[PDB]
């Protein structure tokens, strides 16, 4: 299988959960955060990063109570992966070429809606510096 | 959880 | 999305790949009907009009405008894998279609150890031959 | 056609 899609096997998300809290006795474990679309991508500063490999919402502050599919309806409730009742090698090609299609939408959003952030803080520095110049 |  | 090497799983992609095809209207050979019946356009110096199954590499020459490319494909590779396909591809499960490419890396290896094979008596006859010369 |  293509390195590109592996993110869509539970498999392969459950394997990115690397020293991972939460085990046996959580109801957020490793395998019931894949199931629910997440993988482990730990900074140094929150080894607690988990993100959506469909919309690419990144949650923290995890815990061992919280449920997966539940903190993930309610912080990204869009996502057309939560709406995917069915195993992924059931899953027809026509409705996964159309589902892949829509992450790599959803991928562009996210890098859209970061790069729209950076470039406002950037112009909101610019200005404040020629504002105290006036003076 | 909570969004980063 | 798939990558270049699923590519030929696309009917659209394989009639891309003719370009030059004499066979045009009027023609049963056309480069549609050609990909609907899974080949893919792979000329030669030699041979121009080279076509070959993407699924099970059997390739074909000597084209003719009334050729029906499915039924030359029935006729010279009764076996192949694609020719039971009966759906589209995009009605294709990924459990049946990851099935289908298991079959599809399979013809590929046996047909290049068909290859190697061909090559190797090749080269023995021209050894042969070359003692028997010596021999006399 | 034929075989190669
Ligand atoms: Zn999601
Ligand atoms: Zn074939």
């Amino acid at each position: 299988l293509p390195p590109a899609w592996q993110p869509f096997l539970k498999d392969h998300r459950i394997s990115t959960f690397k020293n991972w809290p939460f085990l046996e006795g959580c109801a957020c474990t490793p395998e019931r955060m894949a199931e629910a679309g997440f993988i482990h991508c730990p900074t140094e500063n929150e080894p607690d990063l988990a993100q959506c490999f469909f919309c690419f919402k990144e949650l923290e502050g995890w815990e061992p109570d919280d449920d997966p599919i539940e903190e993930h309806k309610k912080h990204s409730s869009g996502c057309a992966f939560l709406s995917v009742k069915k195993q992924f090698e059931e899953l027809t090609l026509g409705e996964f070429l159309k589902l892949d299609r829509e992450r790599a939408k959803n991928k562009i959003a996210k890098e859209t809606n970061n790069k729209k952030k950076e470039f406002e803080e950037t112009a909101k520095k610019v200005r404040r510096a020629i504002e105290q110049l006036a003076a | 959880a909570v969004p980063i």
